[PDB]
């Protein structure tokens, strides 16, 4: 399989954003693969 | 290896498929492990390397150490620099919640995106990658929070 990668753009910091989503507060477990889940 | 944010893509004999998107910093190339599962990568003509990586972190840099080390403050709003498959990079704000974890907290971003956008910079109001989004869980309404991932500069 080719994996390849393209340049998308600039990392920039927009002024003046658009704003959104909550701020959840959420227990969590971390287990040694990288997989979070809901406690 | 030029600065900015990239598209990671598979194609086989037919079209591709965006499978993720990273950070070329110093050098180095920065994505999820999930989305390259560790392997190498093509940059036009040349071959990019596993460097280091971390499953439980799911990070994988290439060409070199990991480069990016700008922390959320615990408190500001953050942006995601989304890049989904086929559109182009957009910024959106937002104030970070919180996975509390065992061994302690990590911002998190209640912001939902194609899975090809996974690798795709947070950043502080300076435009420092923060970390990487796209590993996190899926909560009762089935919508998505995504850890604010990050590595170590060494
Ligand atoms: C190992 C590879 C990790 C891959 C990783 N997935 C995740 O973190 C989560 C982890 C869940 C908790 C694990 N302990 N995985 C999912 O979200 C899978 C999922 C679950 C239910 C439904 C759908 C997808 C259908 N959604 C899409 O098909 C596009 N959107 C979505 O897929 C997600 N939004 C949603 N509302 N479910 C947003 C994905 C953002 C990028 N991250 C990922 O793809």
């Amino acid at each position: 399989v080719d994996m390849y990668i393209e340049r998308a753009g600039d990392i920039t910091w927009e002024k003046d954003a658009e704003v959104t989503g909550n701020s959840p507060r959420l227990d969590v477990a971390l287990d040694e693969s990288g997989d979070f889940s809901l406690v | 290896t030029t600065d900015g944010v990239y598209r990671v893509m598979t194609r086989r004999l037919l079209g591709s498929t965006q499978v993720g998107v990273g950070v070329m910093q110093e050098g180095v190339f920065h994505t999820m492990w999930h989305v390259t599962k560790g392997a190498a990568l093509r940059s036009g003509e040349g071959r990019l390397d596993p460097y280091w990586g971390d499953v439980k972190q799911d990070l994988v840099s290439y060409c070199g150490p990991w480069k990016l080390d700008a922390a959320w403050d615990g408190l500001s709003e953050v942006q995601l620099l989304a890049v989904p498959p086929g559109e182009r990079a957009k910024n959106i704000q937002t104030l970070p919640g919180i996975f509390k974890t065992k061994d302690g907290d990590i911002g998190a971003v209640a912001l939902d995106y194609p899975a090809g956008t996974s690798g795709s910079p947070i950043l502080d109001k300076c435009g420092r990658v923060i970390g990487l989004y796209g590993n996190g869980v899926v909560i009762k309404n089935g919508s998505y929070v995504s850890a604010i991932t990050q590595g170590k500069r060494e």
